[PDB]
């Protein structure tokens, strides 16, 4: 998939 | 010969082959799990047949705080320069490629951003970007193998839902596919993820994690 994650 | 001559598999790509790795991202490198599940590769250059030559799991952990796993059933084909050309749009004329298809442009670039070609003859316009010729190896025979993977569906945690392009996670999006080079020295993989909804480049890594396993 493509990646959305924010800064975590 | 009419034959492709290799089961129509590879060393580096058979089934129950795993990879471990990451895909990037901008702020972080995230953990990849693949097992390839199944690996049908054409046996005549002058292949009629349309299933996919690669089959399996692609696993990502630990995506956000809330978010442990994504799992999802990725089917793909091998580039051979013959039938599935380094080019999609000159891959047989059927809907169920389509999701395989990008412009021109976007697949020479990202083919080339993998490093391994010469220099010589390249052609935007050419199926194969001028870089197969007749008396260049066959594509099993050759040390960096190409393909694209396109995740279907989506799966539980046990290994549920037919992906979209449209519909997604919080976290995960799912409209493009991977391209895709395994270097047949090493098992070594690397990928990209495109779609042109999305940022460019998001870069996948895998190494071989049971070929003890396999060879014991
Ligand atoms: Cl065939």
């Amino acid at each position: 998939p493509f990646i959305t994650s924010r800064p975590w | 010969s009419a034959k492709y001559t290799y089961g129509r598999h590879l060393d580096f790509l058979r089934p129950g082959l795993r990879f471990g790795g990451s895909q990037s991202s901008k702020y972080t490198y995230y953990t990849v799990e693949v097992k390839i599940d199944t690996v049908n590769l054409p046996l005549y250059k002058d292949s009629r047949s349309l299933d996919p030559h690669v089959t399996g799991t692609f696993t990502i952990k630990n995506l956000t705080p809330v978010l442990d796993k994504v799992v999802t059933l990725f089917e793909g084909y091998v580039i051979n320069y013959n039938q599935f050309p380094l080019c999609s749009l000159h891959w047989p004329a059927e809907e169920t490629l389509d999701p395989y298809m990008a412009q021109r442009e976007s697949d020479c670039s990202h083919w080339k951003r993998f490093g391994h070609f010469g220099s010589d003859n390249w052609s935007l316009t050419e199926r194969n970007f001028g870089q197969y010729n007749h008396e260049s190896a066959e594509f099993m025979n050759q040390r960096y193998i190409y393909l694209k993977w396109k995740e279907r569906f989506l799966l539980d945690d046990e290994e549920n839902l037919m992906l979209d392009d449209n519909h997604h996670l919080e976290g995960a999006s799912f409209e493009g596919f991977y391209y895709v080079c395994l270097d047949q020295l090493t098992g070594s993989v690397e990928g990209y993820y495109y779609h042109p909804a999305c940022e460019l480049f998001q870069k996948l890594e895998l190494v071989p994690t049971n070929c003890d396993a396999l060879n014991t």
